[PDB]
RNA sequence: UCUAGUGGGCCAUUUUUGGUAAGCAGAACUGGCGAUGCGGGAUGAACCGAACGUGAGGUUAAGGUGCCGGAAUGUACGCUCA
RNA sequence: UCCGCAUGAUUUAUAUGUAUAAAAAUAGAGGUAGGACUUGUUCCUACUCUCCUGUAUCGUAGAAGAUGGGCGAUGGUUGAUGAAACGGAAGUGUUUUAUUGACUUGUCCAUGAAAUUCCAUUGAAAUCUUGUGCGGAAUCGAAUCCAUUGCAUACGACUUUAA
């Protein structure tokens, strides 16, 4: 048992200057820094893991999965869709970019 | 690029505010971020024209109640912190946590003096400057609007520098040892087939 | 009839379907067979170069 | 970037004069588009010739025919300044003469705040003799043993370093 | 209403070349994450793989072609493995949906050591049997067989060469 | 130490030819040079000095030397091998096959690493007895 | 009946409502001479328009695929003899509970579902 | 054919007259606000872009890419110490 | 309230290796015992180790990591203690020795990982509290109101006294 996952974190949602749109958020992807190198983490799986109060199914760890669909700016920064669009009390936090649709 | 849990930062030759530009990033990115040494940064720009902009700083208050007006903070630190939070949405709950997640301090205590130091090259004097071109210690200046801890730090700051010249000198007769086993070791050859 | 829009560029049946021509189309046709001349003229480089 | 046009253009012929004269010009211009306009705005301040009577007959791209060669390029040019206008004459050192037009042009926007539509390249040339060169700059890099330090440079950057926030060490020189 | 009838003909799947058999790949979901096992055909869109169950434990499954990573290790001979028995029937669960109730408490018939049926462990055996000798023939392949992949600290799987 | 001058050996940093080696043979101005290669696949330029870092070779080249010329002197001269033979052409050397290494290289590197670090420290605690 | 997608959830509350106790819920058109709501301000509520109606096919049918339709009597249950699978039976709030028993037990054998049933 | 409302206007570009001038008064053309939401100019009835049914995906205009703020602490040549 | 108990819950857990402590300048002596000689603004010793900045170094194989061996030094990692020493800028950490456990993959074997037979999850030990049988004795306090004084005072508050 050991990390096979990319570290990442959620920046914000989609966004113009006044107007934000939380069906997409920003994905900073530990060693992504260009939008050539996204590519690789493109339709990659990426899950957002915490921890609730009360156990479900017997565990207290929830999961809200989502997929990275394209590169955003030149720094490797990736727009990503979730099944349930990310709270915005976790921007900031840590997500896990897997490598389920694998393709090497 | 990184996502360390902490990361401690050696303010000295640093500019005040392309280093509050990456840590306010980091910060809102969701990384703890502690700086030291911050009486050792810069700003460009001769002492003159950094004290004026400090004293028209000093000259804005609350005209009935000073009390409740601008607080003017004079410590290094505390310098980097007003610059650190103007870059942040601090009216938020999201760039309180930010700012919260900030620890800035003069000198290198002893929580932090025993761990890694790091450098942001993109605030760099040496590197964005042009040689010749004047510049300030926040140092020397917090001292001359009201700092009044200028030599304690300085005689802490030397004590520190002998005990960490020692702490290298026994790190360093360690790693020789280390490196004049490993030079003969019986696997560098086929170490060296894989460019290690 | 027609629900939806194929795009001939992209659909090789309906490119069929219209353009039945494009079956028998033959291109990147070979024609530098010969000598290959070069057909500068004297005059006209001095004039491409003059000052 | 700019490119180099050679355009020959006449009046359109009249009962008058039915063989007009051919003029030709070497004009910078980004695109053919662009230097047939010159062309037209040059031709109308000399000839009484517009586009709607006259027509261009040829236009023909030119390529540096020494681009391998480093050279000495003589440009004379008539700008209009806020006050008046003014005839100046710059020196520079380049492979191709639409590098040394683009440097021109950049220097002039630097030192003068002269736009394109400001300025009219007059002549360009080569120059050959090293005691043609007037200015001392251009010709103090004509000495064959020409040696200065690296200037000076925001370090080496990488595609991936660069962008690293944090760095182990302070770089050193 | 019976409704219309889809032009939606099926076509065999096409694969990456490099999921050949013979090939080392890395599991990177399921139980088995993280091993490294040995690819001996592929059925239609799945590797049918097993690392030699003696020296890492994982059996003769499929994996989805898409949850692999393939890795650049020297080949291992496969061709003397019997593939053609395994097909998607021999995949394949019972039939239950129907006849039969989700009741809890089966676990323990469930469970291996009773559950697993006859020529199974025998095949597995015979499939060990025929690949360890070129498994064995490579130096380190039966260690990194045995190892399991992980990322440490500066990985990057966009620039790394698997 | 390091000049810009003609016949100075360089290396090119930034651009398709990152990695490769050249030399000087004509100045331009401060901010340009004109270098050439012996290689077949690096033609004639001209490159910044922003994309190209010094080195510590000078060869005795004439200034504005042909590529017939520039390779002769090159060939003459050990500059290849005079490059190679340094601490910068081996570091990035073994940068390359470490960045070619796969998954199974690393493998074989850990557990050379391993026997090499069991070996050290053995070694290290019988000189401590000494 | 199949694939009912709601455009909106919202019912349009009507504005200054929550903030006036005499004002209701009911949607009112704004048609003050300042008013932000009917200018359709950023930030405002939104007004009712016919873009937000619903698919013919899917509109009036409940997530289950049925049409809710009135019954106060046993007859308006025979009414719904053929259209078993499109219209369920909502049994009327002033039906006595004999009544209502007659009614359940009598959908109950033309197999029509019942939404009001317990 | 019948009838409603209107019969206080205002702003901007350009051409002007009266005025020392005016966020002044009066004329002509066009586009607008009035009755026009939306993106931008930190804000704004008129300025720039663009005229709006309810949504998904993509790309743009004007405008921007150090942080607040989504986007290069990008590339090349120069000038500037206040 | 401390020790023993042996349990549950919590989270360090914004975790997934979340390992890395010289100083200083930037046309420098970068420093890497840096080499080098006598502590000296001498070195001509090293002259390319600087300039892939860390893409580095340390560590990383074992049913979330089991059960038994042959050899190789005679070491290494991690806990329970010991004499302790050094740490005060926020020292709450860093090191030596001795008693004494567990592991060691440095190399080579043997058995066991399945059916969870294609993904939709978290693996356990420990550290701090309380929800309860209690053996062991319990060494143990104060503040305020009601009173009092005026160095205080609109009322609160403040300075005293008190059993």
């Amino acid at each position: 048992g050991h990390r096979l996952y990319v570290k990442a974190k959620h920046l914000s949602f989609q966004r113009s200057k006044h107007v934000i749109h939380p069906g997409t958020s920003l994905v900073k992807i530990e060693g992504c820094d260009s939008k050539e190198e996204a590519q690789f983490y493109l339709g990659k799986r990426i899950c957002f893991v915490y921890k609730s109060n009360k156990p479900v199914r017997g565990s207290k760890i929830r999961v809200i999965w989502g997929t990275v669909s394209r590169p955003h700016g030149n720094s490797g920064v990736v727009r990503a869709r979730f099944t349930h669009n990310l709270p915005p009390k976790t921007f900031g936090a840590s997500l896990r970019v897997m490598l389920y649709p694998s393709n090497v | 690029s990184e996502f360390q849990k902490v990361v401690v930062i050696d303010a000295k030759g640093h500019l005040l505010g392309r280093l509050a530009s990456v840590v306010a990033k980091q910060l809102l990115g969701g990384q703890k971020v502690v700086v030291v040494r911050c009486e050792e940064l810069n700003i460009s720009g001769h002492f003159f024209r950094n004290k004026l902009k400090y004293l028209a700083y000093l000259r804005k208050a609350c005209r009935y109640n000073p009390s409740r007006g601008a607080f003017h903070f004079r410590a290094p630190s505390r310098i980097f912190q007003k610059a650190v939070r103007g870059m942040l949405p601090h009216k938020t709950a999201r760039g309180q946590a930010a700012l919260e997640h900030l620890q800035a301090v003069e000198g290198i205590p002893p929580p932090f003096d025993k761990q890694k130091r790091v450098v942001v090259p993109a605030a760099l004097r040496v590197l964005r400057l042009k040689p010749g071109r004047k510049y300030c210690t926040v140092g020397r200046l917090s001292s001359e609007v009201g700092w009044k801890y200028s030599d304690i730090v300085s005689k802490l700051e030397e004590r520190r520098k002998v005990k960490s010249a020692a702490f290298y000198q026994a790190k360093l007769a360690k790693q020789k040892k280390i490196a004049s086993a490993k030079a003969a070791s019986s696997v560098n050859g086929k170490l060296a087939e894989f460019g290690y | 009839a027609h629900v939806q829009k194929k795009n001939p560029l992209k659909n090789k049946a309906v490119l069929a379907r219209l353009n039945p021509y494009a079956k028998a189309y033959k291109a990147n046709v070979k024609l530098n067979t010969g000598k290959t001349p070069k057909a500068a003229g004297e005059k006209f480089l001095t004039v491409l170069h003059e000052n | 970037a700019l490119k180099e046009y050679q355009v020959v253009g006449r009046k359109v012929p009249t009962e008058h004069e039915p063989v007009p004269k051919l003029f030709r010009m070497r004009l910078f211009a980004p695109n053919e588009s662009v230097a047939k306009s010159r062309y037209w705005y040059f031709l109308k301040m000399i000839n009484k010739v517009k586009k709607a009577t006259g027509e261009i007959v040829a236009i023909n791209e030119i390529s540096e025919p020494k681009p391998l060669k480093a050279k000495v390029f003589g440009i004379w040019i008539r700008y209009d300044s806020r006050s008046g206008t003014h005839n100046m004459y710059k020196e520079f050192r380049d492979t191709t003469r639409v590098g040394a037009v683009e440097a021109m042009y950049a220097d002039m926007a630097a030192r003068h705040r002269a736009r394109f539509r400001s300025i009219r390249i007059l002549k360009v040339v080569e120059v050959e003799k090293k005691e043609d060169v007037r200015r001392n700059y251009v010709k103090q890099l004509l000495n064959p043993h020409l040696k200065f330090p690296l200037p000076h440079r925001r370090t080496g950057v990488v595609g991936l370093a660069g962008k690293k926030v944090f760095a182990p060490h302070r770089p050193s020189t | 209403n019976v409704p219309k009838k889809a032009r939606k003909a099926v076509r065999p799947t096409k694969l990456r070349a490099s999921l050949a058999p013979g090939t080392v790949c890395i599991l990177l979901a399921g139980r088995f994450r993280g091993k490294r096992v040995v690819v001996l055909s592929q059925l239609e869109d799945t590797l049918v793989v097993t690392g030699p169950y003696k020296v890492n434990g994982v059996p003769i499954r499929r994996v989805n072609h898409r949850y692999v990573i393939a890795t650049s290790a020297p080949k291992i001979d496969v061709s003397g493995v019997s593939v053609e028995k395994f097909t998607k029937a021999y995949f394949a669960k019972q039939k239950r949906s129907g006849p039969v109730k989700k009741d809890e408490a089966f676990f323990a018939e469930n469970a291996p050591k009773n559950a697993l049926p006859a020529e199974r462990i025998a095949d597995q055996k015979a499939v060990d049997a025929k690949l360890l000798p070129a498994i064995k023939a490579i130096p380190n392949m039966k260690e990194y067989l045995a190892a399991s992949f992980a990322l440490s600290n500066g990985d990057r799987p966009h620039l790394m060469k698997f | 130490k390091r000049y810009v001058e003609v016949g100075r050996v360089v290396l090119v940093t930034k651009g398709e030819y990152t990695g490769k080696l050249a030399v000087i043979v004509d100045i331009v101005d401060h901010k340009r040079a004109l270098i050439d290669s012996p290689c077949s696949e690096f033609p004639r330029q001209v490159i910044r000095y922003g994309s190209v870092v010094l080195t510590h070779i000078v060869m005795k080249l004439p200034r504005g030397a042909r590529s017939g010329i520039v390779a002769k002197k090159w060939k003459a001269q050990d500059v290849c091998n005079k490059w190679a033979s340094s601490a910068w052409a081996k570091k990035l050397e073994a940068k390359k096959v470490r960045s070619q290494l796969n998954d199974f290289d690393r493998f074989a590197v850990m557990r050379l690493k391993k026997q090499r670090r069991e070996q050290v420290n053995v070694a290290v605690a019988k000189a401590l007895k000494a | 009946a199949v694939n009912i997608i709601k455009k909106r959830t919202k019912p349009f509350k009507r504005h200054q409502s929550d903030r006036f106790k005499r004002v209701g819920e009911s949607w009112r058109k704004p048609r003050g001479i300042d008013s932000c709501v009917r200018r359709r301000f950023r930030g405002t509520i939104s007004m009712p328009k016919i873009g937000y109606g619903n698919n013919k096919k899917t509109r009036y049918c409940m997530p289950n695929g049925l049409k809710a339709f009135l019954v106060r009597n046993v007859s308006d249950v025979e009414l719904l003899l053929m259209h078993n699978k499109t219209y369920a039976a909502e049994i009327a709030g002033n039906v006595s509970a004999r009544k209502r028993v007659e009614i359940v037990e009598k959908a109950r054998a033309l197999g029509v579902k019942v939404t009001n049933a317990g």
